[PDB]
């Protein structure tokens, strides 16, 4: 048909580079350290974790 | 006290040279097939000078297989030698 | 434990179960679902896609029995657990709590190249 | 001189599987015999009785 | 981490799933990209290294020694093409599976991030290079590399998990590298050295001491048909890194013992290549190049003091291609005349102009000419061994004179009047002939530009 | 005749059940005393001169492995007088009891019989029953559990994962290689028993499935070593890369799940502190793996095509659950901590 | 200065993402220290039940007044 | 049973090498012939009654071995130094191979009693040296 | 006019039919017996 | 592995037999008797594993 053969597989890629983001949810535990790490006021600390 | 070394020294009955061998297997047969009254006195005393009043069926439990079975592996004795009409303990066909 | 030869007792409410979508359920099967290709190729089916009526019936099977067993997996290693503390809890003779202190006391060796 | 220590090993079992099947060729009596040995060896031997 | 396990097993049923012949593009178009991912994500430090998972860290390390990994996937399908195209589809859709199942266990490997992990995919392998060798070989002598190849491998790598299962129970957990931050030493016992004694010998039995490598030459010579598998195992060799692990921590403090593996090794690699002068046979003759200059790393490694590590690093990638490719040209040059004999070939030079400049740069990189990786990864190991004792200079200074009539003689051979009797070797050398005899030397020399990238932290 | 063979089939299990549920002495000798009584007859149904020369070689080696148990019962009768199942509270009793049980199962001793038994019974069918044999036994050893000599459990042990493993590399008929190699693998499991006895069920279970699939297998036509050569260019090439499959993992490899034994029993075997016992059950185990390594050296290299041989038929044997095995006896280790807790 | 903030990140992440994972660990040292601190060593108590055994059931045994009036 | 063993060692380690080699002499010549009664249970025989002592010819010996090996120690114990290093109680064992030797052929084995005979000795001092256990309990 | 058994074609359908609803049945029950008990 | 089913549900397969002391039919004792329920006494809510001791 349209070749789900061909490049489909590639968004493997995506598939699984969204799995490396579930765990930072969980790997949070720490917004506190000394080493600036701040996690202090902003709005950065914030995204990403 | 004395009547526990006869009969145990009796129940050294296997021997087992004698058990096995040598020719004329009815003769090893023979000693298994009264191996028991080593097993059955020996735990006919024990269970009665002592009064244990329900263990006492065991003594005739241990016969009731003890001729059944026996008298199973006594037919295989005539299928060896029937075919030979010797039975010989010397046949080793199957071989390691 | 207790309530003995039960697959899994009562109490396994509490757990949350092992819903879907984890990778092993979708794994369990798959080593089915590449032992269905199998079930063809022994025979010289000659498919390598052979009847879907075949070619299905495993997947179903494993996944579910693969489920259905890992109700109890989980469990188990949650009433480990809890004999465990409920046991570290009691008896604390024979479990102290350490000291706290490292640097400007602890010497190491000291045996450079 | 390095082939023949390890490979030595080949050798060294190889054989050492004939002495556990040749010699025991047959005999129905030559096993039961063995049997007693190995059953009265235990009494003297070491702690089986203590 | 999963942005590669999860691609390169996806490659898994890219292949079968195709059809009829379009199978081979297929994959190599596909197992070229994943390197965007090899690259991708990696190389971040450099300084307090990446680890970005609970089990993986995939490399941070300064070990980054995976994007190679991951580049001689896609160097065989153009290697591996030559006569494997004579038998069936689905035998051929297998040879290129397990060719697979390995690659995914490399990537696994080198991270691990732990111990105990490393082992069990440490011995991982032989499941499927022992299938590659005993099938698909040349010779009836295969039928013993077969064996050989394991009764080393595993012969003495059991003693292993004898010994991490040992560690596991008695201090604390060995389930992370990057947590050694309590370890206590080892002073001394008639118990010690074997556990440093055990932690020990099962690498060794994969990079060469000059005992027990008689295997090592038995599985090359008679090897499959491109050197198709004998290019992954010039990877798996040099993979017993992992010595880099412990032997930095984890018993640190016994050197006691260390020179019964520096004397041994250290007048083998003085050796070796002086047995491989009179060689008769070609895949033998770059067989012993491969024990010698990777012998040296082993008195590289179990010296301290970096400055070895800074050239210790460098090596283990360093003949991991030039004694690549060797073994590339000599596949080729046996496709069109059926012996391995070295002798036979001869008077080439003149019929196959342009690969001239082929052997040349490859045999000029044993040589090692100042500028490219090679000396600039040498030259790291003479300066921190000479100052464990001046002496080395000798020894070591000898292994730069004999390996230098070593490669010459192997080129030298190929220049001669020969027109003798051979109506065959017409084919000059179609593309994949030079195709895949580059992608070596372009990315070999080019690293010399901005060689920080391969180090050690030191 | 096809109805009672399903009863005597039936029979035999419920010989070993009353083994394993039973409170009482007299009852684990009734209970394996009647599988002496009810085996028998399978051996014969072809009535060969064989089977009638095994089954009586087989006969009186468990009529005496029996009738001295009934002998070690009756000891502790005397001194403390209470039957039930637990330690043997007199010496003379356990060690007439362990090392005249290992009769049945038969350890490093008492094997002349294994393979003038499993070899030769013309019926190849099987003779998988020989694994129940395996599980009545055992089901007695993990009750008496804490009364053993301990110098000699490990005794007919490492005597045996030893003699059991050379005595097959000699050997050509593929019945007899089966039969060598299972007095190994009885090696590991009866030489952690005083050490916490399960992960040894674990290695019980492991091996009844990996010795069943391979049977499962071995019918076809399939006898001797020689006749697995003109396999795979006859019957079906689906069935190589099984033999394959397995054949390696059973004396095992990480990735299979033959390793599975072994990485968790050594976990047990030392943190009790014998690091000198493991290695040399770990190392010998080793040149327990050249059988099986040219025997797999027989059926992939394409030996001989057997003759002009045209097997145009399709099959119809039972390969019941075949298609299922070799993706439990491969697989299974990506997926387990569960049988140190699932099984306790 | 393009790259660098389309890709990866910095020290907000791979650190105290260990930081993170090595509360996932330590934790995983106490309890590996306390079972061969109480399971190899229980010991001679027999205390909690592990190394427990059976031993006989009181509950079969009769109190009743058999006919012996000395037993 | 532990008996001998155990009252040997609990004897003259290091001294009083008398007792203990003329122990460890009369007990491996004791081992030995366990072996060659054995041999007449699997291995049959043709020699008749006097046969069995034919037989034994071959076993005529791991007695002077333990003599040997007991002996060696016995002439060393307090010899040099302390003949209790790991090195040292193995030389016990090498004497062996030459032992072996004298029992039959030559080239094919008393270098390998001396070489294998030899590395397995030290490991039982060694052993109980650092308090190793071969069977054990938690 | 295929001729499989048209006698058990569908019970291998209709048993998983069975089976996931009977799976279900006994999860989204228990579900809420966690909660109910904690 | 003992399973204990005549725990579980409600039968007795042997349990009666065992011991020497227990019913004997018309209450007759055995001569060690009175020691029975003596030594079983002891050792019930033990473990047996520190009984020997
Ligand atoms: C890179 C390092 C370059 C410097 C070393 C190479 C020396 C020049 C060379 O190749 O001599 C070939 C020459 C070939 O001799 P031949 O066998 O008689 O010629 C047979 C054929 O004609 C085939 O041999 P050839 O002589 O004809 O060589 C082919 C070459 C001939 O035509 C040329 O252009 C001459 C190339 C010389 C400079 C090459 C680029 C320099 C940068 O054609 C090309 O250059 C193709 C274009 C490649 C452009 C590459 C651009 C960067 C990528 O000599 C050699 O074989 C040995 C070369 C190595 C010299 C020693 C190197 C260490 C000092
Ligand atoms: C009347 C009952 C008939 C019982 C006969 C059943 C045949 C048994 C054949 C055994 C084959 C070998 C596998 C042994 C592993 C047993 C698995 C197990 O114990 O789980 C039983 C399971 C769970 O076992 P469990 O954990 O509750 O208690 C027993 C565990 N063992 C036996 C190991 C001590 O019982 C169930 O309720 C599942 C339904
Ligand atoms: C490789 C051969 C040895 C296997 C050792 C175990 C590797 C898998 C462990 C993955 C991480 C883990 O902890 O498992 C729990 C994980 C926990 O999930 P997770 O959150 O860590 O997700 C990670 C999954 N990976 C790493 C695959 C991206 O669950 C799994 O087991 C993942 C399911 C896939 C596991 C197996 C994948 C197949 C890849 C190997 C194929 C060929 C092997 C040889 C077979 C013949
Ligand atoms: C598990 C509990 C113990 C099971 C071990 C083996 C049980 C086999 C019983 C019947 C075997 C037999 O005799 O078949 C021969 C017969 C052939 O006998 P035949 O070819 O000589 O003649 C047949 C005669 N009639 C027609 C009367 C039947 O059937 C077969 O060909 C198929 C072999 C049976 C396949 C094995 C069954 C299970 C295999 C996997 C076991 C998985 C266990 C789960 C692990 C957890
Ligand atoms: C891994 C997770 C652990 C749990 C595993 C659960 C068992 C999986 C259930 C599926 C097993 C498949 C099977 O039973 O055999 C396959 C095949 C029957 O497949 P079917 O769709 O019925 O095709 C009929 C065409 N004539 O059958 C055949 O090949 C031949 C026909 C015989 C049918 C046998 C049916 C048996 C069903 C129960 C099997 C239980 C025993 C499984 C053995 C291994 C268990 C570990
Ligand atoms: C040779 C066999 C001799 C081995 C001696 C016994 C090993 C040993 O005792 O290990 C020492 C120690 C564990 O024992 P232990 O001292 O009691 O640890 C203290 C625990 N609180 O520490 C350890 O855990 C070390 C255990 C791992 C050692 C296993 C390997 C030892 C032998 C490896 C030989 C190397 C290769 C030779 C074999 C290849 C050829 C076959
Ligand atoms: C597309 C399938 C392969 C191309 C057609 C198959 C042709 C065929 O029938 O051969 C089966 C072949 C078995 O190999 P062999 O027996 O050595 O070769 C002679 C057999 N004609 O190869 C086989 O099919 C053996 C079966 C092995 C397991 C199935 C793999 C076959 C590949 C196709 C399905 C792949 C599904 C896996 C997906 C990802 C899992 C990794």
């Amino acid at each position: 048909r349209d070749h789900w053969v061909h490049v489909l597989v590639p968004m493997g890629f995506v598939f699984g580079y969204y799995l490396d983001r579930k765990n930072d949810e969980k790997l949070t535990a720490f917004r506190n350290k000394s080493l600036l790490y701040k996690r202090e006021l902003k709005p950065n600390e914030e995204v990403t974790w | 006290s004395m009547v526990y070394m006869n009969i145990m020294m009796a129940f050294t009955v296997s021997l087992v040279g004698l058990l096995m061998y040598r020719s004329h297997l009815m003769s090893s047969l023979l000693c298994l097939e009264g191996m028991m009254l080593s097993l059955f006195v020996m735990a006919a005393l024990t269970i009665l000078n002592s009064h244990f009043t329900l263990a006492s069926m065991m003594p005739i439990i241990l016969l009731v297989f003890a001729a059944c079975e026996a008298a199973l592996g006594l037919s295989l004795l005539v299928m060896v030698s029937n075919t030979y009409g010797t039975d010989y303990v010397q046949n080793l066909n199957l071989l390691q | 434990g207790r309530a003995t030869f039960q697959f899994l007792p009562d109490e396994a409410r509490s757990l949350p179960p092992p819903k879907l979508t984890d990778p092993r359920l979708a794994f369990v099967g798959f080593l089915g679902y590449c032992s269905g290709l199998i079930d063809n190729a022994i025979r010289r089916r000659p498919v390598l896609l052979a009847g879907l009526h075949r070619q299905l019936l495993y997947i179903t099977s494993f996944v579910f029995v693969g489920y259905y067993l890992l109700k109890r997996q989980d469990y188990m290693y949650a009433v480990r657990d809890h004999d465990m503390f409920s046991y570290i809890k009691s008896h604390p003779e024979d479990f102290p709590e350490k000291d706290k202190k490292t640097y400007g006391e602890v010497f190491e060796e000291f045996h450079p190249v | 001189w390095l082939e023949a220590i390890l490979p030595k090993t080949i050798s060294l079992a190889q054989m050492k599987a004939s002495t556990l099947v040749t010699n025991q060729k047959g005999l129905i009596k030559l096993y039961f015999l063995s049997f007693l040995i190995t059953i009265l060896i235990s009494m003297i031997l070491f702690n089986f009785h203590e | 981490m999963l942005k590669y396990i999860i691609p390169t097993i996806m490659l898994m049923p890219l292949t079968w799933l195709s059809k009829n012949n379009m199978i081979w593009v297929n994959s190599t178009a596909h197992s070229l990209l994943i390197s965007f991912t090899s690259l991708l994500l990696m190389n971040q430090f450099g300084d307090n290294s990446l680890n970005f998972s609970l089990l993986f860290f995939s490399d941070s390390l300064s070990t980054p020694l995976l994007i190679l990994t991951m580049w001689l996937l896609p160097l065989m399908l153009m290697a591996s093409q030559h006569h494997l195209s004579k038998e069936n589809l689905t035998r051929k859709k297998l040879f290129i599976t397990m060719l697979i199942s390995l690659q995914l266990f490399l990537i696994m490997t080198f991270t691990a991030m732990e111990l105990i992990l490393f082992y069990i995919l440490f011995e991982a392998t032989l499941v499927p290079t022992l299938i590659i060798i005993t099938r698909w070989g040349n010779q009836t002598e295969r039928l013993n590399a077969g064996l050989y190849f394991l009764f080393y491998t595993l012969a003495g790598s059991l003693p292993l998990l004898v010994a991490l299962i040992y560690i596991q129970n008695t201090v604390g957990s060995l389930n992370f590298l990057m947590l050694q931050y309590w370890v206590q030493p080892v002073h001394n016992s008639w118990s010690n050295v074997f556990m440093w004694l055990a932690c020990m010998m099962a690498f060794m039995v994969k990079m060469p001491l000059y005992g027990l490598h008689l295997w090592l030459p038995k599985a090359h010579v008679e090897a499959p048909i491109a050197g198709s598998m004998v290019l992954a195992a010039v990877l798996l060799k040099l993979g017993g890194y992992g010595m880099l692990r412990i032997t930095l921590i984890l018993n640190p403090m016994t050197d006691f013992m260390a020179y019964p593996f520096i004397m041994l090794s250290l007048w083998g690699m003085i050796m070796t290549s002086s047995i491989c002068l009179r060689q008769t046979d070609l895949k033998s003759l770059i067989a012993y190049s491969s024990v010698s200059h990777m012998a040296l790393v082993i008195v590289a490694i179990l010296i301290q003091t970096p400055w070895s590590y800074m050239g210790a690093t460098a090596l283990m990638i360093a003949h991991g291609l030039t004694s690549s490719m060797l073994f590339c040209l000599a596949n080729s040059n046996y496709e069109r005349i059926h012996s391995r004999t070295m002798i036979l070939a001869r008077g080439l030079q003149t019929l196959l102009p342009l690969m001239a400049t082929w052997w040349l740069l490859a045999s000029l990189t044993n040589l090692a000419l100042p500028p490219t990786i090679n000396l600039i990864g040498e030259l790291f190991v003479v300066m921190s061994t000479f100052s464990w004792s001046n002496i080395t200079i000798i020894l070591m200074g000898v292994n730069m004179v004999i390996t230098a009539l070593y490669s010459l003689y192997m080129l030298i051979m190929t220049q001669r009047g020969k027109y003798t009797y051979h109506i065959n070797n017409i084919s000059p050398s179609f593309t994949r002939e030079n195709a895949l005899m580059s992608l070596h030397i372009l990315p070999l020399l080019l690293l010399t530009l901005n060689p920080k990238i391969i180090l050690g932290p030191l | 005749n096809p109805i009672i063979f399903i009863i005597i089939l039936l029979t035999i299990m419920l010989g070993t059940i009353i083994v394993m549920i039973s409170s009482h002495w007299l009852l684990v000798w009734i209970g394996f005393e009647m599988n002496m009584l009810a085996i028998i007859p399978i051996m014969m149904k072809n009535h060969n001169p064989r089977a009638t020369e095994a089954s009586t070689k087989y006969f009186l080696t468990q009529s005496t492995a029996s009738m001295l148990l009934m002998m070690a019962v009756i000891i502790n009768l005397m001194f403390s007088g209470q039957w039930t199942v637990m330690k043997l509270f007199n010496p003379m009793a356990s060690m007439l009891m362990t090392m005249a049980l290992a009769m049945k199962l038969g350890m490093a001793p008492f094997h002349f019989w294994v393979p003038e038994v499993t070899q030769g019974i013309p019926l190849s069918s099987g003779l998988i029953l020989l694994t129940w044999q395996k599980l009545a036994p055992m089901s007695v050893l993990y009750q008496i559990f804490p009364s053993i000599n301990l110098n000699l459990i490990l005794t007919l042990s490492v005597l045996s994962i030893l003699i059991g493993g050379w005595g097959g590399l000699n050997q050509t008929q593929l019945r007899k290689i089966m039969a060598y190699s299972s007095i190994a693998h009885m090696g590991w499991m009866t030489a952690v028993l005083p050490y916490n006895p399960t992960m040894t069920l674990l290695n019980l279970i492991i091996y009844i499935i990996m010795t069943s699939t391979m049977f499962t297998m071995f019918m076809a036509n399939s006898t001797t070593t020689t006749l697995s050569l003109s396999h795979t260019w006859n019957k079906t090439p689906i069935m190589t890369v099984l033999i394959l499959a397995t054949l390696l993992s059973m004396g095992g490899l990480p990735p299979l799940s033959g390793f599975m034994p072994k990485w968790m029993i050594i976990q047990e075997m030392t943190k009790n502190n014998s690091i000198i016992l493991p290695t040399f059950m770990a190392i010998t185990a080793l040149l327990n793996l050249y059988f099986y390594m040219r025997l797999t050296y027989s059926t992939t290299l394409t030996m001989f095509p057997s003759t002009n041989n045209m097997k145009m038929k399709w099959q119809f044997p039972l390969m019941k659950k075949m298609t299922f095995l070799p993706t439990m006896v491969v697989l299974s280790t990506m997926m387990l901590p569960l049988t140190p807790m699932l099984s306790v | 200065r393009w790259i660098a903030r389309t890709f990866f990140d910095g020290p907000e992440k791979n650190y105290e993402r260990t930081m993170a994972i090595l509360q996932i660990e330590a934790e995983k040292a106490e309890l590996r220290l306390k079972e061969l601190e109480v399971r190899r060593l229980m010991r001679a108590r027999g205390d909690g039940p592990w190394f427990h055994y059976p031993t006989i059931d009181k509950e079969l045994i009769d109190h009743s007044p058999k006919a012996t009036p000395d037993n | 049973a532990k008996t001998v063993l155990r009252q040997y060692w609990d004897i003259p380690e290091g001294t009083e090498c008398h007792r203990k080699t003329y122990a460890t002499t009369s007990i491996g010549g004791a081992a030995g012939l366990v072996v060659s009664a054995y041999s007449v249970a699997l291995k049959t025989p043709t020699s008749f009654l006097e046969g069995v002592a034919r037989t034994g010819r071959y076993t005529f010996t791991a007695a002077a071995i333990g003599a040997i090996f007991g002996l060696t120690s016995c002439i060393s114990a307090q010899v040099r130094e302390k003949p209790d290093d790991p090195l040292n109680y193995l030389i016990g064992g090498c004497a062996g191979g030459l032992i072996l030797g004298a029992r039959t052929r030559s080239y094919g084995i008393g270098a390998a009693a001396c070489a294998y005979m030899g590395l397995t000795a030290a490991l039982v001092k060694m052993g109980q040296l650092e308090g190793w256990q071969v069977f054990a309990e938690p | 006019h295929g001729s499989p058994n048209w006698l058990k074609v569908g019970l291998t359908l209709g048993t998983s039919v069975f089976l996931w609803i009977y799976l279900i049945k006994q999860h989204n029950e228990d579900v809420l017996e966690y909660k109910r008990r904690n | 592995p003992f399973f204990d089913v005549q725990k579980r549900l409600g039968v007795d397969l042997d349990r009666w037999m065992t011991i020497q002391s227990a019913e004997q039919p018309h209450k007759i004792p055995s001569r060690c008797h009175a020691f029975e329920k003596e030594w079983i006494e002891c050792a019930h809510g033990i473990g047996s594993i520190r009984a020997e001791k």
